[PDB]
């Protein structure tokens, strides 16, 4: 049940149903808790129209949710849909599009998007406005579906970047470690944090682009874990060259040296420059499930 | 009773014993020591529960066979002629073929790219044996076929996956034919047996479901090979199907027929007929609620 967490972060209510604003949604993705209890404002059908008219001025790029802030509405169905998208590699976007386009005319119509709500059940919202207009006039083609999902992932990574860099232009290596371990509360966490405090040099700080590349790598964990298991079955220790080639096979791309160095300082638990890759994968899975 | 003992051999004995039980030929060419071989029929029998071994060809009992043309055992074009001129399957080839049959395409892709020289997915013979060995632990004519007469060439993933698909096709076709199809169709119950066998499940209750399938489809139009092959192509894609169902997992929703068709066409790129899906649901919907929980189907096929 993610429904308890949805209603904990929801700041809006209407006719027994709870809703997030885009601000609510962003916070539920970055944080486990509130930090303050959120006040639930009841909505009339007149608050809703008011809260929906205005999607004109938010940005059609990677600041869409941050521009809207409290001026929008996201249903439980839509919250679950957005959460699944955040975990997908880019190759999963077309699959998600085609799953929803059940008549196969290469466009998603409001009626097809409504299937998600019918799954949940077995009224107008920010996403339905953005995708279909107020009466379902508009139809959503793949290229604006794909761009929205790319921009959703980009927006979370930019917001988390500044959250953990505390506003500075670059992420210190230990700021990246704080992001990486933020959802990790397991029995070995004291060892990770000891390594952060004592082995993370004040070396080359991490750029937004380098951070984005790591976040993209976390969506290819399935192939990465298979590669890790094949090294283990081969009795080959995962040193930096092994890690690099598994990253490239799972990904097609490289990770930057400051990030590779941070991963190994945190998760080289034996002191022989081999990665405790099972523990690393565990923390990565903590991240993905948020 | 015999069939049940044989099924235990299939499910629990070593490959050595399986091969010695189901292989039917011992070919001698003295001074050359004899070697035991499966025919393609024997190989398919060894992976097909409830198929009786010929009564005098049980454990360590074989039919004896001693420029000149040699007798052949596979139909024109068969994948089994990649193993040599007669279509016969040695023990080592039996190990290899069972690995290829069951390994997901993605694991071969990763393995080729992880253990080769440059990460292109092109292995030489020693790297290909590393891949085989690793892929196995996860769970001569042909070496020349893959790597050239001198054994110096390399094997691309693209060519090896064509081999895998050809092998999977020819084995499924042979299994389909062994159910003796009438006018190109096998029965709902026979299809059901193939699904259970594939799942590797040992369950009296599922077996009860499969034999009941005759009662449910009094109708009895049977399943064409394209219907069967499409569903097995769906099964081969089960991990990516499960990933594509992410929203349904978050919702706690089970899998209905219309969703199974949509994800099959979207992810596995096949059309599943209404009739093949009805047979699948009638087989695995054990609690009879009209839809398939993760426990009743996806999990079984993934964890097979
Ligand atoms: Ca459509
Ligand atoms: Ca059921």
């Amino acid at each position: 049940l993610r429904k308890q967490r949805f209603m904990q972060f929801s700041s809006l209510e209407h006719e027994g149903e709870y809703y997030m604003t885009p601000r609510d949604f962003l916070f539920s993705v970055m944080f486990e808790q509130m930090e303050r209890k959120t006040s639930v404002k009841k909505l009339t059908k007149k608050d809703i129209e008011d809260t929906l008219s205005g999607i004109q001025t938010a940005g059609c790029g990677s600041t869409f949710f941050r521009d809207l802030g409290d001026k929008g509405l996201i249903s439980y169905t839509e919250y679950l849909f957005l959460l699944t998208i955040l975990t997908k590699p880019h190759s999963g976007f077309h699959v998600a599009f085609k799953m929803l386009d059940t008549d196969g005319n290469e466009m998603i119509e409001k009626r097809e998007f409504f299937k998600l709500q019918k799954i949940i059940s077995k009224i107008n919202t920010t996403l339905q406005m953005r995708f279909f207009g107020k009466r379902g006039q508009r139809k959503l083609h793949y290229k604006e579906f794909r761009r929205f999902m790319e921009n959703l992932q980009t927006e979370i990574q930019e917001m988390e970047f500044l959250q953990f860099s505390k506003g500075l232009s670059f992420m210190r290596k230990e700021d990246f470690a704080e992001w990486l371990l933020f959802f990790t509360n397991t029995e070995n966490k004291d060892i990770y944090w000891k390594n952060v405090r004592e082995k993370l040099s004040a070396g080359e700080s991490i750029s937004l682009d380098e951070f984005k590349s790591f976040c993209h790598f976390t969506t290819h964990l399935e192939d990465f874990a298979i590669a890790m298991q094949m090294f283990s079955l081969a009795h080959r220790p995962v040193r930096l060259a092994e890690f690099k080639r598994a990253v490239k096979v799972a990904t097609g791309q490289e990770l930057s040296n400051n990030i590779l160095d941070t991963v190994f300082k945190i998760f080289d638990l034996d002191g022989d420059e081999c990665l405790s890759h099972e523990e690393f994968l565990g923390v990565l899975k903590n991240r993905m499930h948020r | 009773k015999v069939m049940e003992y044989e099924n235990r051999i299939r499910a629990y004995s070593t490959p050595d014993k399986i091969f010695r039980y189901f292989a039917t030929l011992k070919v001698i060419s003295e001074p050359g020591e004899a070697e035991v071989f499966m025919t393609p029929e024997d190989f398919v029998r060894s992976i097909t529960p409830n198929e009786k071994q010929p009564e005098h060809l049980g454990l360590d009992q074989y039919i004896i066979k001693r420029s000149q043309e040699r007798e052949k055992f596979a139909d024109e074009g068969s994948i089994f002629y990649t193993l040599g001129e007669c279509g016969l399957i040695s023990f080592s080839d039996y190990i290899f073929l069972t690995t290829v049959l069951s390994t997901p395409q993605r694991n071969f892709e990763i393995a080729f790219k992880m253990f080769d020289l440059n990460g292109d997915g092109e292995v030489d013979m020693e790297e290909f044996e590393q891949v085989q060995s690793i892929i196995r632990s996860q769970t001569s004519a042909l070496t020349t076929y893959f790597f050239g007469a001198d054994l110096k060439g390399k094997l691309t993933i693209k060519n090896f996956l064509e081999f895998q698909r050809k092998l999977q096709h020819d084995v499924l076709k042979l299994e389909f034919e062994r159910h003796d199809p009438v006018d190109g169709r096998i029965t709902e119950r026979q299809f059901g047996g193939m699904l259970l066998a594939y799942s590797g499940v040992q369950s009296k209750k599922l077996t009860a479901m499969q034999r009941q399938l005759k009662k449910h489809f009094k109708e009895g139009k049977g399943l064409t090979f394209q219907e069967v092959e499409n569903f097995f192509t769906f099964l081969k894609n089960i991990n990516d199907v499960d990933t594509a169902l992410s929203f349904y997992h978050m919702a706690g929703a089970s899998l209905d027929k219309v969703t199974m068709q949509q994800v099959a066409r979207t992810v596995a790129k096949v059309e599943l007929s209404d009739h093949v899906c009805d047979v699948v649901f009638a087989l695995f919907d054990c609690d009879g609620n009209g839809e398939l929980s993760n426990k009743e189907f996806v999990s079984i096929m993934k964890q097979r």
